[PDB]
């Protein structure tokens, strides 16, 4: 540009004959030198071209996955309005991925795949750590979709569109197939599915596979799916089976979605969320000191105890201040200033009542740089009064009742300290396991209201802690330092009556519910006095049951907990297996509606 | 467009006649600025072309003088050979030969100048011919630039592109010509100020480029 400008302004101000001036010769020499530098431009441009084509052919699918992941995270907020992730959060994910490589390879071809897999896994972990369990399958499906799109692999766009828009599209009117083994709604689903060229002769195939009247309809169709989608890739087979089970048995759609995600990303892709939340490592490493730690919680399940136990374990100091009055705001500001100066942690309890003060808190937090080892914990309920600024600023952790009996036992055994459970005598561990089993059953029954319980009681961690305390103190009363107790001497009647009238029966209103709790306590707290082969429940009416582990130690009981199958039916709880069908179907329809919200954004 | 976005689900934001007044002010300013820039560029081009035409004429005059006095030197050499007073004729022929050497050197430098400047002329003529067409599209192109620079500052990239495409379809349907083969960022931002922005911690994306253009204008 200097070339062109100088040449034009030199030619325009000659004020005479160009051929008669030596300054024109100087401009000629200038043009020659600048033509020489334009000549050597070409090799720099060629090296730029080879560099950019190398980096493109190396890491273009990675960047496409980057964009898709961040835009899915951005469009995620349309579901539950609670989580608002930010580009700073995504860049923290990248600083965690590209700089913390497990078993750190030196071969770039394997390192790129390692980075991609670790990215998908850590993205799901760090996002689903602050989401309800109803949406984890939706996020896993979105991650699987991004992996499939970024994969050489035939894109299943038409059949995914049909799967997402099956019930919405109008089906045939007046066409009714055979009612030999399927209902009218199943017939309508088959009619809608018949539009696909692959699923063309389904009307012929349902009567061709007459002997497969159990794998297609009824029974448990998760493992077995008849027919198929020419050779087909396993992912396409999974898609075809998912469409078939949506057409036939919409209840197990969640199970088919889970196994499709497992086949598309790994059988342990989303299995880390069933583990109890490891708050210590995430707080000490994954949280910047500026960023507050939001601990959202569903009603009836608080989260103060987790961080209080964390502070006690890590010997740190927390100035826990309850939010809700002006002097409360005053000591909150004083403790925040003192913490920034020193470094001790500060807790504000129930911040979901003063959004106007939360605005000033967020602006003050962004206006300062804190000490290195200082974390601010905020606890709140899930209500729309929480400011989106604060949600964007802070890392979001949700606290929900754990999904599954196995998960509940794992959380309970993580909560109960080893020194407490392993005290003398040797029956304390078995009694604590029985207590944890009882708590897991009575808390899992709350999901299937109004069958498991007539009302949504607050059977939380307070009841569990009180039951542990009363078991400990009655065992200390009945054991004068003995290393073992015969099962007859255990105060079974005392424990049953106390937990039925003071601890767990305190919240019980209906006499029928009180009778039901007495039924569980009587069935569970006898064990024929610690006899072997004690039947805990009956998982399937046909040749299946859950039995007492023979172990007599905490390690044995924990090991028995992790050996339980990942499958769970309400027959574990004692409910009929038909209790969860309508709820699971409704959750599947909610998943479909959520992905419909996702895809659309990509007179009276 | 605002109503469509509101029904789609994003937050709508109010449109006021202050926007229209600002847009028409931007249209006037951009039309005046682009016309003035084109006029001064054409003036510079005309001065350069006139000077290079004068240089070509001087080249032709130098060639004619060189060949005429080369023939004169040949005639004088023949006369000196016939006369073979000889020393004076030899000195005169030597002076004429020195003059021929100097004029031939100047012709060589002028030829080098013409060869260097022919590539410049071969594009200056094209720009001069293209100026007549590009003068007519100024109205429509400045209209689009002003509408973009005064309206679409709140929407995202897709909605901005929708607005620009709608305005372009309207101007195509209204038989008004607009410069299609140019970027809306390139037409509004100069290269040096783009470099200064890139030095001043601005990201290298088109969105932030027109954001900086809005902040400047």
């Amino acid at each position: 540009r200097q070339l062109e400008k100088s040449l034009l302004q030199a030619l325009n101000e000659v004020k005479g004959r160009i051929l008669d001036d030596d300054t024109i010769i100087t401009t000629l020499e200038n043009l020659k030198r600048e033509a020489a530098e334009v000549t050597r431009k070409v090799e720099e441009t060629d090296i730029v071209m080879q560099e950019v084509e190398t980096v493109s052919q190396q890491y273009l699918p990675l960047s496409t996955a980057c964009s898709s992941i961040y835009f899915t995270m951005e469009s995620l907020k349309q579901i539950h309005f609670l989580y608002q992730y930010s580009l700073q959060f995504f860049l923290d994910i990248y600083h965690n991925v590209l700089y913390e490589n497990p078993n750190l390879v030196t071969d770039h071809t394997q390192r790129l795949s390692i980075i991609t897999k670790d990215l998908f896994q850590v993205a799901f972990n760090r996002v689903a750590r602050g989401m309800l369990h109803q949406d984890h399958i939706t996020f896993a499906m979105l991650l699987a979709r991004i992996k499939l799109k970024g994969t050489g692999e035939p894109t299943y766009d038409a059949e995914f569109q049909h799967f997402l828009r099956g019930n919405e599209i109008v089906l045939s009117a007046g066409s009714t197939p055979r009612i030999q083994g399927l209902t009218v709604e199943q017939a309508e689903a088959v009619v809608r599915l018949s539009c696909l060229p692959a699923f063309k002769d389904l009307i012929a195939k349902v009567q061709a596979d007459e002997q497969f009247g159990i794998w297609l309809d009824s029974s448990s169709p998760e493992q077995t799916v008849p027919y198929l989608w020419t050779p087909a890739t396993p992912i396409g087979q999974a898609i075809h089976r998912l469409l078939l089970i949506q057409a036939f048995r919409p209840d197990r759609l969640l199970a088919m979605a889970h196994m499709f995600v497992s086949t598309n990303l790994g059988e342990s892709f989303m299995s880390i969320m069933e583990q109890p939340l490891d708050l210590t490592h995430i707080v000490g490493t994954e949280v910047k000191p500026n960023t507050p730690v939001l601990m959202c919680s569903v009603p009836g399940y608080d989260a103060s105890g987790h961080v209080e136990d964390l502070a006690a374990e890590q010997n740190t100091q927390i100035t826990s201040i309850a939010i809700g009055s002006a002097e409360g705001f005053n000591q909150a500001d004083k403790a925040i200033n003192t913490a920034v100066k020193s470094g001790r942690w500060v807790m504000l309890k129930n911040v979901h009542l003063a959004p106007g003060w939360l605005m000033q808190l967020e602006k003050k937090l962004h206006s300062l740089q804190p000490h290195a080892c200082f974390r601010l914990f905020l606890t709140m309920e899930i209500n729309p009064k929480v400011p989106v600024n604060l949600l964007r600023a802070g890392r979001i952790f949700v606290f929900e009742p754990p999904p599954g009996v196995k998960a509940n036992m794992l959380r309970t055994f993580s909560s109960i300290p080893v020194s407490r459970i392993c005290k003398s005598p040797n029956e304390r561990a078995r009694l604590y396991f029985l207590l944890a089993w009882f708590h897991a059953i009575i808390q899992e029954r709350l999901r299937y209201a109004p069958l498991g319980w007539s009302k949504k009681y607050e059977f939380g961690e307070s009841d569990l802690r009180s039951a542990c305390d009363t078991v400990d103190t009655w065992l200390d009363d009945t054991a004068k330092g003995r290393q073992n107790i015969s099962p007859d001497k255990i105060p079974w009647s005392a424990l049953k009556t106390l937990m039925a009238q003071s601890i767990y029966g305190g919240r019980v209103d209906n006499e029928f519910d009180q009778r039901l709790l007495n039924t569980f306590l009587e069935r569970l707290f006898t064990t024929r006095s610690f006899d072997s082969e004690f039947k805990l429940a009956c998982k399937v009416d046909g040749h299946k049951d859950i039995q007492m582990p023979d172990g007599i130690r905490r390690e044995e009981f924990v090991q028995w907990v992790e050996l339980l199958p990942d499958t769970q039916t309400p027959s574990w709880l004692g409910l009929p297996n038909n209790a969860e069908r309508v709820l699971l179907t409704t959750q599947g329809v909610d998943m479909i509606s959520k992905m419909l919200k996702m895809q659309m954004l990509e007179t009276l | 467009a605002n109503a469509r976005l509101a029904k789609r689900g994003g937050r709508t934001m109010a449109i006021t006649p202050r926007h229209y007044l600002d847009f028409i002010n931007h249209y006037a300013n951009l039309f005046h600025e682009k016309r003035s820039e084109l006029e001064e560029q054409q003036m510079h081009l005309n001065v350069g072309l006139r000077k290079i035409k004068e240089t070509v004429d001087q080249v032709e005059e130098l060639r004619r003088d060189l060949r005429i006095k080369s023939q004169e030197l040949e005639v004088k050499n023949a006369a000196a050979n016939d006369k073979l007073e000889y020393a004076v004729l030899i000195s005169e022929a030597q002076a004429i030969k020195a003059d021929l050497a100097a004029v031939e050197a100047k012709v060589n430098r002028s030829t080098a100048l013409l060869k260097s400047l022919s590539a410049e002329r071969e594009r200056w003529e094209k720009t001069s011919e293209t100026f007549k067409n590009q003068m007519s599209t100024i109205a429509g192109d400045c209209l689009l630039s002003a509408a973009f620079i005064a309206y679409a500052g709140y929407f995202d990239q897709q909605m901005r592109q929708n607005l620009f495409t709608t305005w372009s379809h309207h101007l195509q349907q209204a038989n008004i010509q607009f410069r299609t083969d140019i970027a809306r960022t390139e037409y509004l931002s100069n290269a040096d100020e783009r470099l200064r922005w890139q030095a001043s911690s601005l990201p290298a994306d088109d969105l932030c480029t027109e954001n900086a253009i809005m902040l400047k204008r």
